[PDB]
């Protein structure tokens, strides 16, 4: 349905300066492509094709980029931006939960005074002699249009570009499937905590913890998304659910509690 | 000469937007001399290529069965788009073309009433909530159960029984633990029928 | 040639001593040239001569149909007596014998619960009294509806649906007038199943 | 140079199987010297000819406006499929392309609460039933009202408003006659969001609640 | 080609005496070669130098933006005084004049109704009270909540929505802890509008409705 390769910025700032260069990596985990990537660069009524024998594409021009792996559809647009302006707000291309978003209020080789990050056209934070804004844990509250403003030496208070920080879920909210929600007593019923991991974050393993009504099952977390119960009796017929977590246990999503009944 | 059969999509698939309705064309009794079958599908006479062909599987009578399924979405199936399953075979002197569409007829709106469990069952270990759905035509219906926005999985729906006045009626018994019922939890009955307002009707029922 | 078929007696026929259970061994496709269908009935391999043979009838496919009905005892049926129809015809090189008997599954007692109509249905002109007969095995059951000791025929009973635990459950919707329902009349859901006490359980419901 | 604006399908049309979701790309400031505009529709990179182009409309400022409607089905739109509208004109130095798709982000199940009218509204001739719909993402929701299975057209719905959590919240005011409220009548708030189970929730509200 | 925009004072600052209303004259598209803009601020017909022109601000697109904010008294804005700014720039042959004033229409008194949380929401950690403000005109209103004479800053107000009567309505939802709600705390929804008596109306709302 969605075999779209993802382009990864390096540095992750989608907006950079004129002399700087960024490397665009057409990362394909499933349906991998170490080479032969057809880049559909487009700036202004352009369909420029620049094929490279590697997975990287070092560029220094603005526009909208995408890559096309072998046997794979076109990639999502990447709105690169190279600015000659005196102040820009560098933001990561993709923001996921649990990330450390660093919205840099970086000027063009100048120490801009009185920086102030505006979220949704109102003051959010103040950076006195500082540039790097920091969100320690990105969530849905950290959505909107950010834009930093700062006084120059004596020329002009300069407003930077607007970057839309949209936070996407690293994995879909888990749903606890089971082999049967009404297992006869003495039958093995396998729990399943499926989470459709986003293709941006697919190399990160997931740890699943399966629960009874309020008592955890097994020994903490486990990389296996299937918790097999050899034989469940009538006692343990309660609200079963699961918790899907990333490898640092930073962002944890709780599955809806599906009731499992035991038939006898 | 292999035989051609057609199966319409199930009502649940065509009545829930969360699911994808799939129309299944089944070709059986395929001779091993000419097992290659080419499938063509029509949407109001306009050729389409969204159909995918499943791998053939041998039958017990030394024949082959190949099934072609066309991806359809609900709006085109509901208004009555004519779908033609043309089966091309060399053994058959001519290809077999047959016409399928939604069964045309007057729709009657279901009257969803949800009934609390009998007081005789309140002393049992498991109450049985009920969802009578009567007076609906045709029988293409889907009934589900919900609790706090999540589907219950211990419900069984009786087949649609023809009523006296030519309509249909059925039930939906959800077996809920008596403890959950006695804390005032809300259990809703979801009915997805063509004749409804938005093809949906959700009638909740609590301890009240 | 002729075909031999054997059918069990009706579920209400055997469980009530007031009704007469009958086993029908129906023979179809009887040739006109050889219409003499010989009927012999064996009760656990013991020949009996109390059976009744109906006259033949003309069929739509230019054949004949001869039916033999044998009156059986309820004790002689539910205890597990193997019945046999010996069908011999001049078109049949050998006699074709069909066998029927009581289903040997383990009985499970039904739990009859009677549900009053919902408050939503009261706004309608005809309420629908429902009777849930759940947790019964096998499917050989009969449900009636008697008001003030007199059975009435306006109800519809859903086919027995398999429950989650392997038993069966059904429903019976009786549509009575709203004014008649709230006039104070009492209605009963009579259940005739083999696993009950005396093969009978009747539950009443009213406005209260 | 003429401009092209692309408009996503309304949230109502993308969630009901009984509704046709359409996406429109209109063009403004069309010069009368070149009144011929060729429309090419692309869905996920492949050309689709299902679109029907409406006739041109005359404007007040001596320009022309052309609207092209292409009808999709909801499973394609809800999966995040891209949509590109191609406009070709003689006066245009280059064709203008715009891309629209469903806004990405974490879904959140709205919590539908129906609030009965205040005690100070029963002195009025008409009561104002309320359906608070809080905690959903994105702001693609359709909220309706219905009594006894029939639609109600006397409701006005506020636009989604961002809460503190970042999820939106919405309000729906249905104005009904006080006679129809003081009796036994059940008005249900029909909430359709992409995050709810079966994309639907129906919260009943009557005098007893 | 510089352009100017006149923005009316936000309705919250034009009604409370505590805060001050300010009519802003913002210019944009001011190139480097012609960056000098002088604002001639007029109250009704005369020129008043009470304005405080903020310095030029260089946007990201290398075009400047000069904002001249003139503070005004509520007694003049609420009486429909026509504020205008004359922007002088080297691009336009003549100075550009933009004129705005109060929304002129028959004022209608809002009907504030406070709605307690639904019983379904009385199970969550935080309940959300509601303040339906109905049937006012114009859409220049301020809604602020209070608990014990001290303001509560956990509310979000929907923008005014046009009704069938021609008036407006909005809902102000304030979220508080259920612990505070169950003790019987009083939450009064203060509403400031020009049509109300003394431009104020509080509707108290506690656990006993
Ligand atoms: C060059 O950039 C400037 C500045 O634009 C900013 O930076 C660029 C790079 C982008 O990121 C922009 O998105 C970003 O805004 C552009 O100037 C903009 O020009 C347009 C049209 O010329 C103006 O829109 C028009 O004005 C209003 C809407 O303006 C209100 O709402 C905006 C958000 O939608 C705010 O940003 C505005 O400040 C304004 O908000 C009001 O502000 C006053 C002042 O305090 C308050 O008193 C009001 O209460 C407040 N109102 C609200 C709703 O909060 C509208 O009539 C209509 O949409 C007009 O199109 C933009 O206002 C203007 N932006 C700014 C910040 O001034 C230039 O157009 C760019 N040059 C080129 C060549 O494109
Ligand atoms: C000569 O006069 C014409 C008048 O047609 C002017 O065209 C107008 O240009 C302006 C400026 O670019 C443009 O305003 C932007 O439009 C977008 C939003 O559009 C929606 O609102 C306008 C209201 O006028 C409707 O016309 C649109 O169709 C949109 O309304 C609804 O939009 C939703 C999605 O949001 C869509 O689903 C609905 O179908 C649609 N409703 C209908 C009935 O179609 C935004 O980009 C932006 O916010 C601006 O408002 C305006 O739309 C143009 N008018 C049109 C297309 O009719 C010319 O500019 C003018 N020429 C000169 C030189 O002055
Ligand atoms: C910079 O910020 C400081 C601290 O808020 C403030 O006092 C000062 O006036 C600002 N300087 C300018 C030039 O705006």
């Amino acid at each position: 349905r969605t075999p779209r390769p993802i382009i990864f910025l390096q540095p992750p700032w989608t907006t950079v300066f004129q002399g700087e260069r960024v490397t665009l990596t057409c990362k394909g985990f499933r349906f991998y492509s170490p080479q032969k990537t057809k880049w559909y660069h487009r700036y202004l009524g352009k369909e420029i094709l620049r094929e490279t024998p590697d997975n990287i594409l070092e560029v220094q021009e603005s526009g909208e980029y995408r890559c096309q792996a072998q046997g794979s559809p076109l990639s999502s647009p990447v709105h690169l931006d190279f600015s000659s302006a005196s102040l820009i707000l560098q933001a990561p291309l993709s923001v996921f939960e649990g990330d450390s978003v660093v919205l840099r209020c970086r000027a063009k080789a100048e120490v801009t005074l009185n920086n102030t990050i505006y979220k949704n056209d109102n003051v959010l934070a103040f950076l006195n002699k500082r540039t790097d804004f920091h969100i320690p844990h990105a969530c849905l509250k950290d959505n909107g249009a950010y834009r930093c403003t700062g006084y120059k030496e004596s020329c002009c208070p300069v407003s930077s570009n607007t970057v839309k920080i949209q936070v996407q879920e690293p994995f879909t909210r888990p749903v606890l499937r089971a082999s049967s929600f009404q297992p006869i007593s003495g039958n093995p019923v396998t729990l399943t905590c499926e989470t459709q991991l986003s293709l941006e974050r697919s190399d990160v393993p997931l740890r699943f913890r399966f629960f009874r009504d309020d008592q955890t099952l097994g020994l903490g977390w486990s990389l296996s998304p299937n918790f097999q119960i050899t034989a469940m009796w009538s006692k343990d017929s309660g609200f079963y659910w699961c918790k899907a977590a990333t490898m640092p246990y930073s962002v944890i999503s709780d599955s809806p509690r599906s009731w499992i009944q035991v038939q006898i | 000469g292999p035989s051609v059969f057609l199966f319409p999509p199930k009502p649940k698939d065509t009545l829930m937007i969360s699911r994808t309705p799939e129309v299944t064309c089944v070709v059986v009794d395929v001779s091993h001399e000419d097992p290659e079958v080419k499938f063509n599908w029509y949407v109001d006479g306009v050729e389409v290529h969204n159909a995918k062909t499943k791998p053939r599987e041998e039958q017990y009578n030394s024949t082959y069965r190949v099934v072609s399924v066309l991806t359809v979405c609900h709006q085109d199936w509901l208004n009555g788009k004519e779908y033609k399953c043309k089966v091309s075979n060399k053994a058959l002197p001519a290809p077999i073309e047959k016409t399928i569409s939604k069964a045309k007829g007057q729709p009657r709106e279901p009257q969803v009433y949800t009934l609390p469990p009998s007081r005789d069952e309140l002393t049992k270990n498991q109450v049985s909530l009920t969802c009578l759905v009567k007076g609906f035509y045709p029988s293409d219906i889907a009934v589900e159960w919900e609790s706090n926005g999540q589907p219950e999985n211990n419900y069984k729906t009786t087949p649609p029984v023809l009523d006296s006045d030519g309509s249909f009626f059925l039930y939906s018994k959800l077996t809920v633990d008596k403890s959950r019922w006695q804390q005032g939890n809300v259990f809703s009955c979801s009915v997805m029928h063509e004749a409804l307002h938005n093809h949906y009707t959700q009638k909740s029922l609590d301890k009240s």
